[PDB]
């Protein structure tokens, strides 16, 4: 009949095709239910220091600074040299030098014995 | 003016304009309203600003210098000298690099006159190209971004004496 | 600053393939009950317009006549 | 267009390639073949400053039609003639071209026929 | 005041840049180089006067 | 290079076919006219394509201007399901963008026939790419069907337009620049293709079957 | 040949100048769209000109008018090629932008 | 390009589309004349009304305040809201 | 399932919105109107045929099969109107919008170009400043404690006084400015 | 701000993960951390890993454009995921079905480039003929030498 | 004086943008016309095309054997 | 030399017997005589550099360094007067001693014809720019990065003092024109090697070279606005300089020596303007891009050719410019919004248009738009690499790209699409900050129309 759609990583699943969405247990009715008395708390301080006509200046955001600070000064602390990460460390490290050097070294070395055997087309090579 | 043996032209041969109809082409026209409007007052201008220069005339000369003994006939580590040669070998760097510039202007010049019969009509301005590029290689390439005359010596050296090995193996 | 809207009860299906469509439906036992809102598609000076054929061919009459009438020209003014 | 269907589906031992032409002397069956004189003089048509690729043997309408490009403006429409001339004659070395082809062709054709009586007959 | 534009916008810049290449770039060599004009059989030159000969006659096709 | 003008004409012709975006249309169509513009520089015509540049700027800019008047006449709606039955109430952006479109198609002695024919003319008798000159001929149909498609949708038929009509193209900037652009795409490729000199030798013994190919294909 | 190098330098100064203009004002302009669509059209004539001397004669010229870098060996100047190529695509393309111009400033009024 | 609108415009405008709806009885319809309760139409009926308002008023009105519009006067007052009309 | 009003979708809002979204699709695959009203009364029929439906399994199982048919049948790029969100011209007028504590920072020299309108602002600006503390006290005695369950605000209660935080929902920039 | 409210390690007791849950403004439930693998993410909570396109567009939002909320936790690669950058939204077919019709469609349009450039078009003529030995001078040669004379014969 | 806007009805024109319209589509039919007239042939054809069968083997020089 | 550094250190009293109120007008004022003063070092010779005295001299490489310091330093004098406004008296004095210092330091840094003494100021100029990251930083994260700078410098730059003094010892020394004069071949051996890489690695560190770099976005982003100008105008130029210098003496070595570190710069300048591509943080953003196209200078010097030596000059000067006026942009969006996060302050063209006017050119000149003096360098060592070996164009090009991705994407969210609605003290632009703008880049589109003077002494 009609091709089922999968999901992908650049092509996620539409909401109306999710069963998940027609579930219609009272625990996913209480979940949404604290969901949304959440997204109500944070609305409601966010328009009550917002609509403040005393107020000048920038309403400053926690999540922005807790962004922040995962993304720059937290990578460290929260580090352990494993397997996994020595791995990944030296694959992407030292590999692309390493191919970038043999290139650079294979093509210089070749252009200089043909170059040295007179062989290379130098003619109007004076500007170097 | 500019002199014409550095810069060589041939002698323009322009054809007569016949016209075989009857109706006037507009380029007479412009180019009779363009000496009207345009020339006349420019010339004028120029001529008024040439009395003005030819009441007040002062001179400037071109800096002669003469010939210093070069690295050859200098003795190593010693400075006073090789200062000298030095500065000798670097106006000479600079002088012979705008002769090649002057030839590379004459080819141009000559491939842009010539046209659509250049690759004929140019074959002396192409030979002089190549001699001076040939000359300017063996005399200054692959020398570094710290040039000096001791290192275009020893090329030169090295040259001869690759030229001399030659000339051995085919005797 | 006003606007004035024509009467609501002269758009009629009749004639329209709105008609032909709502008696479509009949015969399969339905019913379209918005023929009256775009009934003003299909009357007024939006009927009756030109195919493919008939705009392509815009203007070829006044053009086939000048046409004639300088290869007429042509013809006499070399004579 | 069936050439290439002849070559390309058929076989290639009569069809000749146009990749080298002639494969053949052009004294080979034609007795007294004289070659085709230009009219144009290379000096004047150097002087011209025609185009390498339209240096070809008949430069001499384009020399003409130039000369009337020339000298009939600004009226740009009353050249017709000279220009009807060159690609006349332009028409007629493409003829020739196309014999040419026929005549290799034709001997490729007899070279094969030739070679398979002469395969047959020993 | 009624066509300033063709005065201010088009003849002020036509004089100043006719001055500065009359006076300031034709003086240098090869600043301005022109292809020689073309050169057909029948004309006349300015120059020096000959007159180029005529080309060989056709032996024509119509 | 002749292999990707072909490749890049087709693949934006094919596109053009199915789109509904009139500017992603014109978009299509111009980058197709670029890929028969890189064709004819592959065939060593350079000045035909330099030509075809000349004659394709006056009609191409001027379906944008027809485009845009018809944009601005209907409040910023771009979607061609949207539009019907302009033939009447806009005549001159009609005339315009008729004429804007047989001059794209190729028709004969409009602008686009002194240079787009003439790279056909050159595309079937010279030694090219087989299939580059298969999928330029089937780009050329391609081109006549996604024309036909924008005078279809675009002009003829009935309105799709919401109920309150502001059609109005009566000022005067818009309509002289509009008959500015009419007259160029009349005339201007007649004009330069019989003042240029010319650079080439060029191909005119050919046999009946290869000097219509364009028209046939344009009009199948 | 003097004639020539003038018209064609003067168009291309010529549509430089509004620029300048606009940068170096401090009023509202008195309409500088039909400003600008005046000063592309008659460089549209100036530049027509040589294109006419172009077909009457055939004369292709390049002036290499400011010398601007000498990197030892190779000399970089500022220097206008005006060939069959350039001398056909300038009118064309300010005969487009003239129509594109009062298009615009039919258009683009309200903004 | 863009004439204004006006409140009393843009009833006639939904009045008027209104009564070209062969479920609606034009000489009982209000502009407080709700739909499922005075005139007993159905949800279906009104996302039928809702859609003839977005292609009558040429811009869409979103789903989650396509199911609070219950009356005429609260659909002009949403297009009121909409397209800040009366300056 | 992201509301500002309820926390979830119930089934008929789900119906009503894969009706919405199908005929606006069919819509976009039926240019022409008349074709298009054959089609639309054929989906009101198909749509009708199972209303009276009372087993809540059975009515989801048809939503569910119904979503997979809408999906099979989409547009590829279906009509989107130009302001709505996906259109041609959807936040264009954005950088128009400047917002108006801007006129705060208005010079008194191109200040006394509107004498008349900055008066009304500086009456505007009272007005909001005398009913701020009104506002904030109505929003702490209404809401349960615990935080407000639902994003929905309360209107203005009493007589005299305006709905809380209204300033930046009645100040805000027109749609072409 | 306080420093009890920044990022902290990994939570592994379930009081840890209870306090990051309330900290990050959600339920403790919905709060899945990064895996402990050492790679510096430490107790910052997994998002579903959707773009901000697929994000509702007519619920009103703090900020607008980047259809986000004031104190909602942000994702990781929320630089990534804006409306400017790549976006993750379903595509009416499928993600393998327009990788395999696209390489599909370039390898045939290659190939078949490949075999007319193979087997290629022309006409049924001969060599182009240029005179003056096919333009020896012109072509650039040298006079001082002396060339091969060809000759073309008519036909 | 200016266009007002109709209400499902077709709107106003001027005699002028249709006087234009049509006189050019006359005059694009003229040019259309009058360049097939005169020229003709660079739709149909310049030259006649020698099909090479009807060629004799004396003016290609086939040696017959 | 002596006419430049005697009002330079008279500065001193200058700044230090003034008013209260008139500290910034006469510091300002004087050094902007002392920058007009600078202008008399233009008289360079084809053959012969400028020779003063015994002590000091000046060819054409180290003239456009100090006529850009001398020009910075009123730039910065404006710069740093709006978050010292409050600031004591004394600590405001002792603020613009620095900086004089810094400026003394500098000048005769780059004039010294002896090594040893261009070392000795080289390490002279760590005290002051120290000083002004650790005392007039803001944050926590101000006296780590000063850490991380003092040491990264001097762990790298003891061996080149061991090694300059050796040089003494075996040459017999160490003026630069006797060592013009008297260089000899270096050959192979490993005290060679570790010889080149004591010469090599303090310019290496403060070039910055990928892998060394970990003190860049830090002490660019922790320090105050003068020093963020210091920072990425001078020293980093100051470390190009040196090596310039000290390449002369290590030759033929370097002819394969060079080999690993181009290679550390050649993937280097791809790493890190990726960095800039995925960047949360505008100073971050800023500093990479310097590291990137500081990596490409490394890379133009290690290959030695003339072409790639005026390259490398023209783009140190243009960086130099165009690192300022990014730094001035920034530190302006971050006194008005009071965060340097990138994201948090968007649609600025809205409120600021003319400074949105000069964010858009001077993001233009840091993709290195023709024809700008950026592109002028760019263009170059993209020519003598390209000489060098051909697949380098690749690792050329693919930049090319990257930076464009970032700099029009730092031209979009803080410039453009819908204003954040919250953040209403944007007040208008002063004139100031538009002052400072225009100083900043007036000279950069200058010296577009006669770039000779800055093409190195090879020219
Ligand atoms: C053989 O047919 C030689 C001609 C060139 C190859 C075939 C070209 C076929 C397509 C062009 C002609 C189309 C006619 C409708």
């Amino acid at each position: 009949s009609f091709p089922k759609y999968e999901p992908s990583r650049l092509a996620s699943l539409p909401t109306t095709l999710d069963p998940a969405e027609y579930d219609i247990s009272s625990e996913t009715r209480k979940a949404q239910a604290e969901r949304l008395a959440i997204r109500s708390r944070l609305k409601r301080e966010y328009q009550l220091q917002y609509n403040d006509p005393s107020r000048r200046g920038v309403v400053e955001d926690p999540a922005l600074i807790r962004w922040t600070c995962a993304r720059s000064a937290n990578v460290y602390p929260n580090f352990r040299p494993n397997t996994k990460t020595s791995l990944l460390g030296a694959l992407f490290g030292i590999g692309p030098l390493i191919f970038w050097y043999y290139v650079f070294k294979t093509d210089r070395d070749r252009k200089e014995k043909l170059i040295q055997e007179g062989k290379l087309d130098r003619t109007f090579n004076i500007s170097y | 003016s500019w002199d014409k043996d550095v810069y060589p032209e041939p002698p323009r041969r322009t054809p007569a304009p016949s016209p075989q109809t009857s109706l006037p082409n507009p380029i007479t026209y412009l180019t009779k309203a363009f000496d009207l409007l345009v020339d006349r007052p420019v010339t004028l201008v120029r001529e008024f600003i040439e009395r003005q220069h030819a009441k007040n005339k002062y001179y400037y000369y071109h800096r002669e210098f003469r010939r210093v003994p070069d690295i050859t006939e200098c003795h190593e580590k010693d400075v006073l000298c090789m200062f000298e040669a030095e500065m000798q070998w670097k106006r000479d760097y600079k002088v012979d690099q705008e002769i090649v510039n002057i030839i590379q202007e004459r080819l141009k010049a000559c491939q842009q006159r010539e046209g659509e019969s250049h690759r004929q009509n140019c074959a002396k301005e192409l030979q002089q190209f190549t001699q001076v590029v040939k000359a300017y290689q063996d005399r200054y390439h692959d020398l570094g971004a710290h040039y000096s005359a001791r290192k275009c010596l020893a090329k030169q050296k090295q040259r001869m004496l690759a030229e001399r090995k030659a000339t051995k193996e085919a005797a | 600053s006003k606007m004035e809207l024509p009467d609501y009860k002269q758009w009629k299906i009749e004639g329209t393939p709105l008609e032909t469509v709502q008696e479509k439906l009949a015969a399969r036992g339905l019913r379209d009950p918005w023929g009256r809102n775009e009934a003003w598609r299909y009357m007024g000076g939006f009927a009756n317009n030109v195919s493919f054929v008939g705009a392509l061919l815009k203007g070829f009459k006044w053009g086939f006549a000048a046409f004639v009438v300088a290869v007429g020209a042509e013809y006499y003014l070399e004579s | 267009g069936a050439h290439l269907a002849r070559r390309y589906l058929g076989d290639a031992s009569v069809e000749p390639e146009p990749l080298r032409m002639p494969t053949f002397p052009p004294d080979y069956g034609f007795p007294e073949r004289k070659e085709r004189e230009m009219v144009a003089t290379q000096q004047e048509m150097n002087d011209a400053q025609l185009v390498l690729q339209q240096r070809d043997y008949c430069a001499h309408y384009l020399i003409r039609f130039l000369k009337c490009k020339r000298d009939s403006f600004p009226n740009f429409l009353a050249c017709k003639h000279e220009q009807h001339d060159w690609d006349y004659c332009e028409h007629l070395d493409y003829v020739k071209r196309m014999k040419e082809f026929e005549r290799e062709r034709r001997l490729l054709q007899r070279k094969k026929r030739r070679e398979q009586r002469e395969a047959d007959m020993a | 005041r009624h066509s300033i534009f063709a005065f201010t916008h088009v003849l002020i810049p036509v004089w100043i840049i006719h001055y500065y290449l009359k006076y300031h770039v034709t003086t240098k060599p090869y600043t301005i180089v022109e292809k020689k004009p073309r050169i057909f059989p029948g004309d006349t030159i300015l120059e020096t006067g000959e007159v180029i000969p005529p080309m060989k006659e056709f032996p024509d096709q119509h | 290079m002749l292999c990707l003008g072909a490749m890049t004409t087709l693949f934006t012709a094919m596109c053009a076919l199915t789109q509904n975006d009139i500017k992603k249309i014109i978009a299509f169509s111009t980058s197709s006219q670029l890929g028969l513009m890189m064709v004819t520089i592959g065939i060593n015509q350079p000045h035909l394509a330099f030509l075809h540049i000349c004659t394709h700027a006056f009609f191409k800019a001027m379906l944008f201007m027809c485009s845009g008047s018809i944009i601005h006449s209907l409040n910023d709606e771009q979607d061609i399901r949207k539009m019907g039955g302009l033939f009447k109430a806009m005549p001159f952006t009609t005339t315009a963008l008729i004429i804007g479109s047989l001059a794209l198609t190729g028709m004969p002695f409009l602008t686009g026939f002194y240079s787009k024919d003439l790279i056909i003319e050159s595309a079937n008798t010279s030694y090219t790419n087989a299939w580059a000159l298969l999928m330029t001929l089937v780009a050329t149909s391609f081109t006549a069907i996604y024309s036909t498609r924008i005078i279809f949708f675009a002009l003829l038929g009935q309105p799709r337009f919401p109920t309150l009509i502001n059609i109005n193209e009566n000022n005067p900037f818009l309509i002289n620049s509009i008959k500015r652009l009419l007259i160029g795409s009349l005339f201007a490729g007649f004009i330069i293709s019989n003042n240029i000199p010319p650079m080439t030798i060029p191909q005119m013994t050919m046999p009946h079957y290869l000097k219509m190919t364009a028209l046939t294909v344009t009009i199948l | 040949m003097n004639l020539f190098s003038s018209l064609t330098l003067v168009t291309l100064i010529l549509l430089t100048m509004p620029i300048a203009a606009i940068n170096f004002n401090t009023h509202k302009f008195t309409n500088y769209p039909l400003y600008v669509k005046t000063t592309i059209s008659c460089a549209f004539i100036t530049s027509m000109i040589p294109t006419m001397m172009f077909i009457h004669t055939g004369q292709e010229m390049i002036i290499s008018n400011w010398h601007w870098l000498t990197i030892q060996t190779l000399k970089l100047s500022l220097s206008f090629k005006m060939d069959f190529f350039s001398m056909m695509f300038v009118p064309v393309a300010l005969f487009v932008t003239w129509s594109i111009m009062e298009f615009s400033m039919w258009y683009m009024h309200s903004d | 390009d863009a004439p204004p609108l006006t409140l009393e415009g843009i009833k006639d405008r939904v009045l008027y589309v209104l009564k070209l709806y062969d479920k609606i009885d034009p000489e009982k319809l209000s502009v407080n004349s709700h739909f499922m309760k005075d005139l007993g139409l159905d949800s279906l009926d009104q996302v039928e009304i809702i859609m003839a308002m977005e292609d009558e008023f040429g811009f869409e009105i979103p789903d989650i305040d396509a199911e609070k519009l219950m009356c005429p006067q609260e659909i002009v007052d949403y297009i009121a809201d909409k397209k800040d009309v009366y300056e | 399932a992201f509301l500002p009003s309820a926390a979830y979708l119930t089934h008929q809002q789900k119906v009503l919105q894969l009706y919405k979204r199908a005929l606006r699709h069919l819509e976009s695959r039926c240019v022409h109107r008349d074709k298009y009203r054959y089609f639309a009364c054929l989906l009101r029929a198909r749509f009708d045929e199972h209303k009276n439906e009372k087993d809540m399994v059975k009515a989801t199982q048809l939503l569910r099969e119904a979503e997979k048919e809408f999906w099979h049948g989409q547009h590829p790029q279906p009509y989107i109107f130009p302001e709505s969100p996906g259109g041609t011209s959807y936040e264009r007028y954005e950088c128009y919008k400047v917002p108006e504590w801007c006129l705060d920072d208005w010079h008194p020299s191109e200040k006394a170009m509107y004498p008349d309108y900055f008066a009304k602002r500086e009456q505007w600006k009272k007005l909001r400043r005398e009913s701020w503390e009104r506002e904030v006290k109505q929003l702490q005695e209404e809401t349960p404690v615990g935080g407000p369950r639902t994003e929905a605000l309360p209107p203005a209660r009493k007589q005299g006084d305006l709905p809380p935080l209204w300033w930046h929902i009645v100040t805000r920039p027109r749609e072409r400015p | 701000i306080t420093k009890d409210m920044l990022p902290g390690p990994y939570p592994k007791t379930p009081e840890e993960r209870a306090a990051a849950a309330k900290k990050y403004n959600m339920r403790v439930e919905d709060y899945e951390p990064y895996p402990d693998d050492g790679m510096g993410y430490g107790d910052y909570p997994k998002l579903p890993d959707r773009s901000q396109q697929e994000r509702d567009p007519w619920y009103d939002w703090d900020h607008p454009d980047l259809r986000l909320n004031w104190g909602e936790p942000m994702h990781w690669d929320l630089d990534m995921y804006i409306r400017n950058r790549v976006d993750t939204s379903p595509t009416p077919v499928n993600w393998n079905l327009m990788c395999k019709h696209l390489f599909g469609f370039v390898a045939f349009m290659l190939f078949m480039f490949w075999v007319g450039e193979t087997y290629p078009t022309y006409q049924p003529v001969g060599p182009k003929q240029y005179p003056y030995n096919n333009l020896y001078l012109e072509r650039g040669g040298d006079p001082n030498k002396e060339p091969e004379p060809v000759v073309h014969y008519e036909i | 004086a200016h266009i007002e806007p109709r209400y499902r009805q077709f709107p106003q024109l001027t005699r002028s943008q249709v006087i234009q319209a049509e006189f050019f589509s006359a005059t694009m039919w003229f040019w259309i016309l009058w360049r097939f007239w005169h020229d003709s042939d660079a739709v149909l054809g310049h030259f006649p095309y020698p099909d090479p069968s009807q060629w004799t083997d004396e003016e290609l020089g086939i040696p017959p054997d | 030399m002596l006419k430049y550094i005697i009002p330079t250190m008279m500065l001193m009293p200058l700044t230090w017997l003034s008013k209260n109120s008139m500290i910034w007008i006469n510091t300002t004022l004087h050094s902007l005589l002392i920058s007009l003063t600078s202008l008399l070092l233009l008289n360079q010779f084809g053959d012969n550099s400028l020779n003063f005295s015994l002590t000091f001299f000046s060819d054409s490489l180290s003239t456009p360094l100090l006529i850009l310091t001398m020009w910075l330093l009123p730039l910065m004098l404006m710069a740093s007067q709006h978050h010292l406004s409050k600031e004591n008296l004394a600590r405001k004095k002792l603020f613009i001693s620095m900086l004089i210092l810094l400026q003394l330091f500098l000048i005769m840094t780059f004039t010294a014809t002896e090594l040893i003494f261009f070392y000795i100021m080289f390490e002279a100029t760590l005290v002051p720019t120290l000083i002004i990251i650790t005392r007039w930083g803001n944050q926590t994260e101000r006296l780590n990065a000063g850490l991380y700078f003092l040491f990264y410098t001097l762990a790298g730059s003891l061996p080149l003092l061991v090694a300059l003094i050796y040089i003494q010892n075996t040459m017999g020394s160490l003026n630069f024109l006797i060592l013009q004069y008297w260089v000899q071949p270096m050959p192979n051996s490993w005290s060679n090697t570790f010889m080149w890489l004591a010469c090599m690695m303090a310019f290496m560190v403060k070039m910055p070279l990928y892998g060394l770099h970990l003190w860049l976005p830090k002490a660019h982003v922790e320090a105050p606005i003068a020093g963020s100008m210091v920072l990425a105008a001078i020293l980093l130029k100051l470390g190009g300089y040196g090596m310039m210098r000290i390449t002369l003496l290590l030759n033929p070595i370097t002819d394969f020596m060079a080999y690993p570190f181009i290679m550390l710069s050649l993937w280097g300048m791809i790493m890190t303007s990726s960095i800039c591509l995925r960047q949360t943080d505008l100073k971050s953003l800023i500093a990479y891009s310097s590291v990137s196209h500081m990596a490409l200078v490394i890379v133009a010097i290690l290959i030695q050719t003339p072409w790639s030596y005026m390259g490398a000059t023209a783009l140190m000067i243009a960086h130099g410019l165009t690192s300022s006026m990014l730094f001035c942009l920034a530190n302006s969006n971050y006194e008005r919004v009071h965060s340097r996060t990138m994201i948090l302050a968007r649609g600025l063209q809205t409120l600021l248009p003319l400074m949105a006017a000069w964010w858009l050119l001077a993001s233009l000149t840091n993709l290195a738009l023709p024809p700008s003096i950026n592109l002028i360098g760019e263009l170059f060592v993209v020519m003598s690499t390209f000489s060098w070996s051909n697949i380098t164009i690749i690792l050329m090009g693919l930049n090319m790209v990257i930076t464009a991705l970032y700099s029009l994407y730092m031209l979009i969210t803080t410039q453009r699409g819908k204003h954040t609605h919250h953040i209403n003290n944007i007040l208008p632009s002063f004139t100031r900050e538009n002052a400072l703008m225009s100083l900043h880049m007036l000279p950069l589109l200058l010296l577009s129309l006669n770039p000779k003077i800055i093409l190195g002494p090879l020219y």
